[PDB]
RNA sequence: GGCGACACACGUGCUACAAUGCCCACUACAAAGCGAUGCCACCCGGCAACGGGGAGCUAAUCGCAAAAAGGUGGGCCCAGUUCGGAUUGGGGUCUGCAACCCGACCCCAUGAAGCCGGAAUCGCUAGUAAUCGCGGAUCAGCCAUGCCGCGGUGAAUACG
RNA sequence: CGCGGGGUGGAGCAGCCCGGUAGCUCGUCGGGCUCAUAACCCGAAGGUCGUCGGUUCAAAUCCGGCCCCCGCAACCA
RNA sequence: GGUGGGGUUCCCGAGCGGCCAAAGGGAGCAGACUGUAAAUCUGCCCGAAGGUUCGAAUCCUUCCCCCACCACCA
RNA sequence: GCGGUCGCCUCCUAAAAGGUAACGGAGGCGCCCAAAGGUCCCCUCAGGCGGGACGGAAAUCCGCCGGAGAGCGCAAGGGUA
């Protein structure tokens, strides 16, 4: 849930990056 | 012992983490076992395994040079 | 937590007269107002009497004390419960 | 079953290192182990007895020995009990069945118990016998943890012929006895 | 089957019932999974008794667990209470221990509220 | 130093309590704004935060940029759970003279309350409500879940 | 002195017969409605049972004492 | 001691030889309406043993209690 | 008169046999148990101290010490391992 930074969207919710959500194209 | 209604003792065969202990005695024969420690592991023959001491010590270690 | 890893920021203010109060022959309740900074080695046995913005509190500095700054041991607020 | 590895192992390495270290003049005068008691308090299950049953078909599984049942000897009514209920199981073993018990809580069950430093040296009752408590039953090889309703302890009673308390704990330390230090 | 402290968990899936002891879990789990070079979709209740050994030992002996980190982490928050620091006497007073605010929901740390 | 206190009480909010749902992979389609004392492609080291190296752009040129929901495929199988992420231990990155009080962020461990909320009470009549992301302002950094805007998908119902 | 009844949350009362888990109304506290108060609504807290002994496994409860209370009595003289 | 009535789902209550989860009422729960409280409305949910028949909550024997009544007391 | 009382058991009064009074001091009974009865066979308390998970002043367990202070259905007395 957005508020759990340890998934990926989590990390999006504070817009933040890392091992769950790493920035590549 | 009286007899009926008690269970049979009868020689058995228990395994570890290490090999068989041989002795047993015990009913239900053929027991399968977590971890055993006479045969040292856990603390008997002590490893001492992932031990720290690091509580005083870490920041008097990296903190000395950084 | 937290962090600085290059630097480990500690003032010079009183490090100066710890490090003085090293190889003295002396030691003696050092007054500060720098609780920004950090506690220990050289520091541990010494007394230094820290400021929690009213006055310099006493403290006696212990090498479990190490990594930690000198404001953590001079509370700034008072409370003693509610009713 | 009169061979018991444990049991050679008290004449054979014991009973020897003991006169070594006390200097005993007679035989019969160095410690003997007479009479492991394992007792379990049970008033958890008070006015069914369903609940003991199956606890007292636990012991006799480890033990190899059908429980006694202890009886309230006076009713006190903080907590529930008048007199005459059912309390606990008591099961006295000794002579080959203490040895072959003793020797698997030696090696297996004394292992299994989380944490576990080891024995705490203070329970020599001072005329030289041993006492200790168990958390759960299930750090004995004979429960498969699938058996249990609930988790249930028990106490178990060491008696030596040691006279004294240094003597009884030497015993038990050469016998093999995880103390504390 | 077995694990540090005792532990047992069953069914689901090995890396999933890995979570459900003390000290492990997602991280610690799936990696100890490809250590012991075994499949994290293969469900617990049915494995080689050896990928049992495997596991074990890895995870027991790698790093400290269940009983042991509890106690250790008891052990820090002692250190910071009785040393006399901030940090520790508002762990004396279950009070919140990293900023934060008391003034309202404090609750999680607080406890149920007691009205006035 | 305090404005950050904490037996408590209230307003406005965010995240939820799960399977029209959560997680992992791959794959799409916006708008408005912002930036050369800054935005930073690309390469390398790092699990990562980030640190090196370094090209373009005074910018319909180059950059923030990945839009997210959605699509495909796979996993979870009704469990206080792969729900939920509060607390707390440890370990680090950055701004800054300085993060004890009081920062934001990353990782490992920890996993709380919570199973749809008493009396009550709020919004909304259409590209609205719901839901999903993105941008600015202030600003070293940020306690922003706020505010002011942007588009994405897109209901119900008005007898009277 | 005599006899009968009693004493329990802040108030007023149940419970005591018949041993085992103290209830009711009001009051108090937190919330709701109101511009606001009162009424009303949703929640909550609060008593060791006058006191000291005794009986029992267990006493507000059964027994004894003391202490206050209410009622009745004190006639022939 | 005697006579007559009983005994039903939590309470009351009708209870019949062709089955009557067994009328009905209220209580409880969940809905609708709601200033408060209700009223109204909708759904949810055979004393005992034995015995007679194919069927027993129904008929009989028996047993246990209740209610009622009359009578007696050396 | 009013009040209390009225038969039964226990203790004291009662003066070391028995018995002995007062509106002298204190308590109890009007039941109970198909085992709480007969017999045979075993067993021995309370309490204190040390030990022992949940177990606390006391649930059950182990050690030692404890000649009866426990128990004997109910009041007291006598009795009693
Ligand atoms: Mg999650
Ligand atoms: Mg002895
Ligand atoms: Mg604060
Ligand atoms: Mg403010
Ligand atoms: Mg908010
Ligand atoms: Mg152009
Ligand atoms: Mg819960
Ligand atoms: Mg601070
Ligand atoms: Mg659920
Ligand atoms: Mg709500
Ligand atoms: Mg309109
Ligand atoms: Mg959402
Ligand atoms: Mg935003
Ligand atoms: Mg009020
Ligand atoms: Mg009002
Ligand atoms: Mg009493
Ligand atoms: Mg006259
Ligand atoms: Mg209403
Ligand atoms: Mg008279
Ligand atoms: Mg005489
Ligand atoms: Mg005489
Ligand atoms: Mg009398
Ligand atoms: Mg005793
Ligand atoms: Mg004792
Ligand atoms: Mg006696």
């Amino acid at each position: 849930g957005k508020g759990d930074r340890r998934t990926r969207r989590g990390k999006i919710w504070r817009g933040t990056y890392g091992k769950y959500r790493p920035r590549k194209k | 012992m009286k007899e009926g209604i008690h269970p049979k003792l009868v020689p058995a065969r228990i395994i570890c983490g290490c090999g068989n202990v041989i002795e047993t005695y015990s009913t239900k024969p053929e027991i399968y076992v977590e971890v055993c420690s006479k045969c040292h592991p856990f603390y008997t023959g002590q490893q001492r395994f992932v031990d720290t001491e690091g509580r005083v010590e870490r920041f008097q270690r990296r903190y000395g040079d950084s | 937590p937290r962090s600085l890893k290059k630097g480990v920021f500690v003032d010079d203010h009183l490090l100066e007269k710890v490090l003085e109060l090293n190889a003295k022959g002396e030691k003696r309740l050092i007054k500060t107002w720098s609780r920004r900074s950090t506690i220990v080695p050289e520091m541990v046995g010494h007394t230094i009497a820290v400021y929690n913005g009213k006055q310099h509190v006493p403290v006696y500095i212990t090498e479990n004390m190490v990594g930690h700054k000198l404001g953590e041991f001079a509370p700034t607020r008072t409370y003693r419960g509610h009713g | 079953p009169l061979d018991v590895a444990l049991k050679r192992k008290y004449y054979e390495e014991v009973r020897p290192e003991l006169i070594r270290r006390f200097g005993y003049q007679n035989v019969w005068e160095v410690p003997r182990l007479e009479k492991v008691v394992i007792n379990q308090g049970l008033g958890e299950a008070k006015e069914d007895a369903r609940i003991l049953e199956k606890a007292a078909q636990e012991l006799a599984l480890i033990t190899g020995q059908k429980p006694a049942v202890t009886r309230a000897k006076k009713s006190i009514s903080n907590f529930k009990l008048r007199k005459g209920m059912p309390i606990g199981l008591r099961v006295t073993l000794r002579r080959d069945r203490m040895w072959i018990f003793l020797e698997k809580l030696l090696n297996v069950a004394l292992p299994r118990i989380r944490d576990f430093r080891g024995l705490n040296p203070n329970s020599f009752d001072g005329r030289g016998n041993y006492n200790l408590g168990l958390r759960e039953q299930l750090i004995f090889p004979e429960i498969t943890y699938d058996m249990v309703d609930a988790l249930r302890g028990m106490d178990i009673a060491v008696v030596t012929t040691a006279e004294t308390d240094e003597e009884a704990r030497a015993l038990l330390e050469l016998l093999g006895f995880p103390f504390r230090k | 089957a077995r694990i540090a402290g005792v532990e047992i968990p069953r069914n689901k899936r090995v890396d999933v019932a890995l979570t459900y002891i003390y000290g492990i879990g997602k991280a610690r789990a799936k990696e100890a999974l490809e250590k012991t070079g075994i499949n994290p979709a293969t469900r617990v209740k049915d494995l080689t008794e050896a990928e049992v050994v495997r596991l074990r030992e890895y995870v027991e002996n790698t790093w400290k667990l269940e009983g042991e980190l509890r106690a250790e982490v008891a052990a820090n928050i002692k250190r910071l209470m009785d040393i006399g620091c901030y940090r520790g006497l508002r762990h004396r007073r279950g009070l919140p221990v990293r900023g934060q605010r008391t003034r309202t929901n404090a609750r999680t740390r607080k406890g149920p509220r007691k009205t006035v």
